[PDB]
This record gives C-alpha cells, structure tokens and sequence, in this order.
C-alpha cells in the first residue's frame, strides 16, 4: 500500500507521433457533405503525445490536466480498468473516480484519500482509496457485458478517449475500434456528459491486477496521452453525416 | 386586383404596357404543433406530501430533488391543501419550470405558525427553530393534518423548542436538546434559577381550536445554477402534422413548415441539426425517436402582365418557379 | 454572421430578451443584412458593365 | 403616506388583487368581484375548495419598514401630437414676424 513495487521506477519521457488521430465532432449537430470550420480544444496533427507502457515496469505517474487529456490505449483484456480525477487526490477535496466492473462503469465524485499508486485486484479500495464520506454525487452508466481475461490474437480494443471540463462540464468523447503505434483516422463521439463542476489540475489511472504486496503481476497493455490545444479545423462530412477527413487550418 | 397590386407596387394609377413583379405567392400556416418531451423518470415527490410520518419543527427531514422528474400537476390542479402562500412565484407556476437543485422537506406546524413560516420571518418559531432566507425562490405548502399527523388527546412524540441560546439561520436543522440560559446562574443540563425549558410537546388533536392544530408544511427550496436543470415539471403537448403548412413549437426548437419522412441518420445524443445555411433541415421527436425533413411552405414569385391602363384593363398573372399544380 | 448582434436568429432575440432590446438586436441584423445585399447589388452593376 | 395613511392596527381599507384569469391589459380596471375559479367546483360566490378570494389588504402600519411603508401613486400619461395641444407649462408668447 504504501510501499513501492517493483513496477515503480525512474523512467525516461517516451513519446510517439499522432498525425491524423486527434478530432471528434464539437457539437450535436448535424451536418451532411459540407465543409464547416470550428475552433474547439483539438489535437495538434503531427504533434508529441507522451508514450506509457505496463508490464518489469508500471506508468502510472501524477499527470497534469490543465490542457486536457487525450488517452488512447492499445489492449486485449482491458487492462486500463478506469481513471482518477481531482487536484490534490485527497480527502481535504472532492475528487472524481471512474471504475469500470466490467458490467456497469461506476463514476462518483467524493473526498477520497488516494494512494500513489492505486490498484485493483474483483476490485479493492484500498489499495486505492483508504476511506470516503461527504459527497452527494453518485453516477453509473448502461449495463454491458465485458472480457477481463486474457485474449489471442490481434489488439481488438482501441480506445480513445478525450477528457476535458468546461465550466464545470466533464464531457466523455468516446471511440472503439480494433486494430506499438496506431494508425488510421476516426472521429470519436460522445458518450458521458457529468455537470461534476470541480477543479481537477491533475490525474492518474487505474490497473487490473492478476496473480495465479508484490504477490499481484501487472497485466500487459500500451498507452500514451496527448493535449488539447484551442486550434481551428475544416471537418469533413459526408453524406451519412460522419467526419471522414479533417484538415488543421494551421500546421 | 393583381392589376391594382401593380399600381400600388409603382406608386402610380396608370400602368404602361409590359410585365411588371408585385408580390411573392406564400402558403401561410395553419395549425401550430406544439411538442413537449414525456414526463418518464418521476420523482418520488411523495415521500413528503403523503409521507405517513413526519418530523417535528427542528427535526424537519429534507428529501433531495435532483435528476428526476417532479410532477405538481395534480396537485395543483387540485390543491387539497390549507394554505399556500410564498414569494417571488407562484406556486401554480412551478409545474412548468426547470430547476438545477430542488429540496423537498416536511415538518408540522401549529396554526398559530402559520405565519412563522415566510421568507425572512422572525419570531417563537421562525428565529429559534426553521425559518426561509430573505433570498427563497421557492414557495411552502401548508397541508391539513388533523386526519393523519393528529393523534387523541394529543401528540407528545414529537417537540418543539421555544427558546435558544441564539438567533438561528434559514434552512438549519437543530436537534440540540440545550437548556436555554438567561442569567448567570448554570443551568446544568436542567430547567432552573434563571434557566427555562424550551422544550415542549405538541397538542395537536382535531377537537382542538384552529389555534394549535397539525398542519404539515412542505417547503420546496428551488435552485438554478448555471448548471443544467436536472429537475423539470409537467408540461402537455399536441399532436403532430405532416405534409401541411404548420408553426414549429418545440422544446428547444422553433420555426415554420412542413414536415416530410427524412432518409437522414441521426446520432442519439442530436435532437435536431442544421444544413448549409444554418437553419435547422430537421428535428427529432422528443417523446419518441423519429427524424422528420423540415421543409420551408410553398411559395413563388407572381407578375402582372397588363396592357396600358389607357387600353384595356385585362390582367395575366404568371406564377414563377410554381407549377400549374401548386398555384391552387 | 450576427453583423454585432447578440445572436443571428430573430426568433431567440424576440422570444428572449425584452421589447426595447429585441428591436434593437433585430435592428443591427436587419441594418447589416441590407448591408450585404447593398454590396451584391453593387457587384452586379459592375459585372453587368 | 407612512405619516398619514397608516395605522397602528393598519388600515386595510386599500385592497388589491393577486388571482386573475389572465394578464390584465394596461390602462384596464378590474372592479369584477368575481371569486377566481380554479377547479369545476362552483363557488358559490365564496372562496372554498378550487375557489379562492383574489382581493386583499395592504400592509400599511407606521412601526414595520418600508414594505409597510403607504406610497402615494400618481401615473401622468402625456398625448404628444396625437391633437391639438392645449396644455404646457408657463411660457411666454410673442407676435408674429
């Protein structure tokens, strides 16, 4: 709990190139085989996204959201099993967790004393949390059905997703598609819209632990995240009304 | 006379040989359609109103409102209660409003306390047990108790404080069961030499005077944020009419046309959407998930060809850009 | 384009904001809107020369 | 008024109205003693269940504040070149040139 795995360690900034990946519809709009021009928190094309990796080594570091996040995750068993979101990740504030059961996402913003490294084992808080009280918000999404155990094959789960709060609105875009780098262009869509209205500078995430203290192994799974910046884009729509290109007003 | 249209269009009572435009054929709506999204997801607004139990004045219980559907209809098309009165709004006029927070409590009062319940009231009861703030937006509800709150001879279960050490705020629930001390002399816990007991029971019977007898009073306490509403009221919609010249009522969409069978996909999330020109193409139903084509009414361009009035006064209207068909 | 006003749809500045407000809005469109097409007439006098 | 036409019991004399059917139209007096209806139930001519009495009293005391304070509402309504004007303050005249 409070000690250090083998997992955590110094690591050097890894970092990859995102081209195309990056752009979501901005609104609820509907527009079909036109051309329209918005300015919007965007991805850079051909910019530099901070490359993570899990595994003899676990990425899972104090990461600021002062300009966004997007998170884009290359797996087979979803390993990433959530997120937490909050300032001083702490029980002086609220802050915001995401745990996802793999049956119903659970999302609760609370005062929460976090850990530096949380984990899920079936799920145990701690060693995420150790207590949590004086909250009144509680969510939870669709019931699905889901696969934690391992998968053969390709990497079937791309999952990229953008995580931004605007005057207080937590607005999830949400993206699946299967597929150490990814390639091709999508526009993502949205999914979870929380008026949460909380101050989050900073976050962390969430792994799945198996095993047949340092007893728990780290599933294998990549990742990396990128930023938002407040660019204009020319989104292309098509006939049935999806975004097939976009093209950055300024690169 | 599309001749006389001609001559009011050029200002001038002779008309000289040649075509000349007037005015613009336009189909004018008839009905208006009015629609409204359904009220599923109620909120249980019961468990105050028809709640069996109840709490006393400093034990009021307060019932959290929010992402729910609070349905006042019929109880304001209704009203089977003593009094209501508040500031600001009127309670009828709650049932078609949006709220981002809402709070429903309930506690019971004597008659005489009535009066002890408005928004910045002072007195016994408002300053030393529950009392609305000076900025209230909502509105109470008083409700006749005597068959149901009441109980024979009395009801001793339930107290209420005459005194406090202090002047309490709005909207604060105190259980504290202290002694009330006007002198120096400690009370210790005990009514006594310069010490008075605030505490006392409720009478409340039905064979008693209007004076003291149980009314429960709900205060609902509204509050919009910049927050979206999570909490709406009732509202009633009309029917919906296609292939006919009609004004658009709609929650978050207004306009004019008619509507036609769309062959355009929507996303879930999207009500209505908007083409080249920033106008809205086509809409959703709110209470059920259809897309319909907005399409502008009929219309054409009409001109007037005529011989010099000084000839003849026969007239020959030409509808452009509308077939034979449409003209009717 | 809103030519400076509030918003470039008549029906929200009507349906909202006060009489003495609204015909000012709906003035700075409409003032705006013979604007552009004053410039258009222009540009086919030219053209049509 | 708060010297004059209060009371120390208040005088309810002045009355107003808080129920009616619908907005009431400028430059309109409401004399209708008619009790507001909500429901079906007929009045009778008195408030009861679905029926309500709109009519009431002003507050008017001299002890409370300004909300129990009385004001004395006087509304001029001007018609400016809608006729002759007969009417204006104390100007002078001269002759004409």
């Amino acid at each position: 709990q409070c000690v250090n795995l083998t997992t955590r360690t110094q690591l050097p900034p890894a970092y990859t190139n995102s081209f195309t990946r990056g752009v979501y519809y901005p609104d609820k709009v509907f527009r079909s085989s036109v051309l329209h021009s918005t300015q919007d928190l965007f991805l850079p094309f051909f910019s530099n996204v901070t490359w993570f990796h899990v595994i003899k080594r676990f990425d899972n570091p104090v990461l600021p959201f002062n300009d966004g996040v997007y998170f884009a995750s290359i797996e087979k068993s979803n390993i990433i099993r959530g997120w937490i979101f909050g300032t001083t990740l702490d029980s002086k504030t609220q802050s915001l967790l995401i745990v996802n059961n793999a049956t119903n996402v659970v999302i609760k913003v609370c005062e929460f004393q976090f850990c530096n490294d949380p984990f899920l084992d079936m799920e145990s808080e701690f060693r995420v949390y150790s207590s949590a009280n004086n909250c009144t918000f509680e969510y939870v999404s669709q019931p699905f059905l889901m696969d934690l155990e391992g998968k053969q094959g390709n990497f079937k789960n791309l999952r990229e997703f953008v995580f931004k709060n605007i005057d207080g609105y937590f607005k999830i875009y949400s993206k699946h598609t299967p597929i150490d780098l990814p390639q091709g262009f999508s526009a993502l869509e949205p999914l979870v819209d929380l008026p949460i209205g909380i101050n989050i500078t900073r976050f962390q995430t969430l792994l799945a632990l198996h095993r047949s203290s340092s007893g728990w192994t780290a599933g294998a799974a990549a990742y990396y995240v990128g930023y938002l910046q407040p660019r204009t884009f020319l989104l292309k729509y098509n006939e049935n009304g999806t975004i097939t290109d976009a093209v950055d007003c300024a690169l | 006379d599309p001749l006389s249209e001609t001559k009011c269009t050029l200002k001038s009572f002779t008309v000289e040989k040649g075509i000349y435009q007037t005015s613009n054929f336009r189909v004018q709506p008839t009905e208006s359609i009015v629609r409204f999204p359904n009220i599923t997801n109620l909120c249980p607004f019961d468990e105050v109103f028809n709640a069996t139990r109840f709490a006393s004045v400093y034990a009021w219980n307060r019932k959290r409102i929010s992402n729910c559907v609070a349905d006042y209809s019929v109880l304001y098309n209704l009203a089977p209660f003593f009094t209501f009165k508040c500031y600001g709004v009127s309670p009828t006029k709650l049932n078609d409003l949006c709220f981002t927070n809402v709070y429903a409590d309930s506690f019971v009062i004597r008659g005489d306390e009535v009066r002890q319940i408005a928004p910045g009231q002072t007195g016994n009861i408002a300053d030393y047990n529950y009392k609305l703030p000076d900025d209230f937006t909502g509105c109470v509800i008083a409700w006749n108790s005597n068959k149901l709150d009441s109980k024979v001879s009395g009801n001793y279960n339930y107290l209420y404080r005459l005194f406090r050490k202090s002047n309490l705020k709005p909207f604060e629930r105190d259980i504290s069961t202290e002694i009330y001390q006007a002198g120096n002399k400690p009370c210790n816990g005990v009514a006594g030499f310069n010490c008075y007991f605030p505490l006392r029971s409720y009478s409340f019977r039905p064979t008693y005077g209007v004076g003291h007898q149980p009314y429960r009073v709900v205060v609902l306490s509204f509050e919009l944020l910049h927050a979206p509403a999570t909490v709406c009221g009732p509202k009633k919609s009309t029917n919906l009419v296609k292939n006919k010249c009609v004004n658009f009522n709609f929650n978050g969409l207004k306009g004019t046309g008619v509507l036609t069978e769309s062959n355009k996909k929507f996303l879930p999330f999207q009500q209505f959407g908007r083409d080249i020109a920033d106008t809205t193409d086509a809409v959703r139903d709110p209470q059920t998930l259809e897309i319909l084509d907005i399409t502008p009414c009929s219309f054409g361009g009409v001109s007037v060809i005529t011989p010099g009035t000084n000839t003849s006064n026969q007239v020959a209207v030409l509808y452009q850009g509308v077939n034979c068909t449409e003209v009717p | 384009s809103k030519f400076g006003a509030i918003s470039s749809v008549l029906n929200d500045i009507f349906s909202r904001l006060d009489p003495p407000e609204a015909e000012v809005q709906i003035d700075r469109l409409i003032t705006g809107r013979l604007q552009s097409l004053q410039t258009y007439v222009t540009q086919q006098l030219i053209r049509a020369a």
